[PDB]
């Protein structure tokens, strides 16, 4: 704590509570600054939530085209033995 | 000198330059080894105003415990660190007039930046949007 | 001193600074081991002012409780949460 | 603030990079188990031909 001998006087601490200079540009870049800063935080959370739609949207297609496999393959068996019965009436 | 715990607002301003108001509930009550005991009196006396004591006393622990801290880290983390500003780390005490904070409830916080709460309302508005 | 339980209001924020409203009733009653002992109402009377300390204390509880949740955590969880907040964890 | 705007810029690049190049890999998968898929399909279609 500092000490002022000559009067006995003693500061155990020094709260702050403000800082002003006298720039306005200071503050004004600074206060933007960080709401650019945060702001890129939102937009770094825009373009993680755009790719990740855009990666659940990418699984989906796979997983339905290879539904269309599943179909095309029944839908395959199926018309074969349609092939014996046509091949047969011919 | 019951527990009746009053509210106090500091402003204080992170390290980045950034403003912001708070709203601050202090819980409080002074302590009593013995009824017997005048000196503790003495204790309680010894403040001309024991109120105006704690609360520059206290706004001076939280501006000095958060402008060190980055404006990086302001978020729902910050309840944690003025609590921890507030309690000794291993219930806050004065003992020069036997104050003892027991608790500090914390009821708001707001920066002055307009768009620091816009921008943020809106990004969790986009988050349960996104959802 | 009955069960009639008195209704509360106390606004709180999420960290993600996302403000709400709350409407929250407390049900509440003061215990009696004895009507024998003086002193057990000198506890009862030791307060200023039951009611005020018992909403600014347990406001306290779900400003701190829940400041501390994320709102990626707000749902219909959270009735899980303040009841878990109000009542001693074990 | 400058440095800040730039060193956000080609981060925000070098995450568009990564998304796009796994969400490419992601394609290149889809387009595996769709090949095998159509593989099989090849089998049923060719004994049907």
């Amino acid at each position: 704590q500092a000490v002022f001998p000559q009067n006995g006087l003693v500061v155990s601490s020094v709260d702050v509570q403000s800082v002003e200079p006298v720039d306005q540009r200071t503050r004004d870049a600074l206060q933007r600054s960080v709401q650019l800063a945060i702001e890129i935080t939102t937009n770094s959370q825009e373009a993680a939530a755009k790719h990740e739609a855009q990666r659940l949207e990418q699984e989906a297609r796979g997983r339905l085209e290879r539904q269309k496999i599943l179909d095309q393959s029944e839908a395959e068996k199926a018309r074969k033995e349609l092939l014996e019965l046509e091949a047969m009436s011919m | 000198l019951g527990p009746d715990f009053f509210t106090d607002v500091i402003t204080i301003e992170t390290a980045d330059h950034a403003r912001l108001q708070l709203q601050l509930a202090y819980n409080w009550h002074f302590e009593l080894k013995n009824r017997n005991d005048p000196a503790e009196a003495a204790k309680l006396f010894s403040v001309p105003d024991f109120v105006g004591d704690a609360c520059k006393a206290i706004a001076s622990r939280v501006r000095g415990a958060v402008a060190s801290v980055t404006f990086d880290d302001f978020h729902k983390n910050s309840a944690r660190i003025i609590r921890m500003a507030v309690f000794g780390f291993e219930q806050a005490v004065f003992p020069q007039n036997g104050l003892v904070v027991s608790s500090v409830d914390v009821q708001s916080v707001e920066p002055v930046d307009q768009r620091t709460r816009d921008a943020l309302q809106r990004s969790v508005q986009l988050a349960i949007e996104i959802t």
